[PDB]
């Protein structure tokens, strides 16, 4: 709507990317990212650090 | 320094300094390591040929204070409750005691009186039992080990004629181990000597930083090294 991206749930209009992180209609969700490591991948590796 | 102590400075030796850049290293492992390092220092300590000073254990006053809390003096047990057969015909098996590590001093006092045990070798016993009279000296006595069963036997042939009242022995005690927390808590059921509870070091704190140093450079060669790091470092072992 107009120059901003709107949602509806619930029966309420949320303005998107306007309140506080992570906070996705008054709830708390998590964050998260997942990235394989396989690096000279023949050999057997011990994952340190 | 205490335990906690020893986990720390090590995490600040070892691990960089605490910027978690280098393997971890768990409580049990940390023990493990901390307890082959004061046996491999006690053992380097002892033989001057190990260290890099060449001196040995009453070479120095600092050896004098690195070994004093293991000093240990306790009296050796008759084995008669054994028929065992031994080497030689005057020979009275005593039993040593269980916490022994190195023997420095024995004597025993007989109704002639006190007398100095000398341990002869396998060559020496040979080449003195070959000669007319075959007995010590009047002020010494001989002392050569025997069948021992979980234990140490040890033959005293002392002069015949004679009778053994005492069987001394100031020995340097096995060290304990060096524990930094209850180890059956979080792993099954694992052990270092035998122990799976908290062990404080018993030495003096003069070598806990060389132990604390030695432990580093195990971890470090264990764990950031090649086989050609365990090879050098296995040297100092003895």
């Amino acid at each position: 709507v107009s120059s901003e991206f709107y949602a509806f749930k619930d029966g309420k209009m949320w303005e998107q990317f306007a309140g506080d992180y992570n906070m996705f209609f008054g709830e708390y969700k998590p964050f998260s990212i997942t990235f394989v490591a396989n690096a000279e991948e023949p050999n057997d590796k011990i994952f340190n650090t | 320094m205490n335990v906690n102590e020893f986990s720390n400075e090590f995490d600040v030796l070892y691990n960089n300094i605490m910027s978690n850049a280098a393997p971890g290293l768990n409580e049990y492992e940390k023990s493990v390591l901390l307890t082959k390092a004061q046996e491999e220092i006690v053992k380097n300590y002892f033989e001057p040929a190990g260290n890099k000073y060449g001196k040995g254990l009453d070479d120095s006053p600092k050896r004098q204070i690195d070994f004093s809390e293991l000093i240990k003096v306790g009296e050796g047990v008759l084995n008669t409750s054994a028929p065992t057969i031994t080497f030689d015909k005057r020979a009275k098996v005593y039993d040593l005691p269980a916490d022994l590590f190195l023997v420095i001093n024995e004597a025993v006092d007989t109704n002639a009186g006190t007398k100095q045990i000398v341990p002869i070798s396998y060559s020496d016993y040979t080449r003195l039992m070959s000669r007319p009279y075959k007995e010590p000296v009047k002020y010494q006595a001989w002392r050569i080990i025997t069948t021992s069963i979980n234990n140490i036997s040890v033959e005293l042939i002392v002069n015949s004629n004679e009778t053994i009242t005492d069987y001394k022995v100031r020995y340097i005690r096995r060290p304990a181990p060096i524990i930094t927390t209850n180890l059956s808590s979080e792993y099954g059921d694992v052990t270092i000597n035998g122990v799976s509870t908290v062990s404080e070091c018993e030495l003096n704190p003069i070598i806990h930083s060389e132990i604390l140093q030695r432990a580093v450079e195990l971890a470090k060669a264990a764990y950031q090294g090649d086989l050609q790091a365990s090879v050098e470092l296995g040297q100092r072992s003895e």
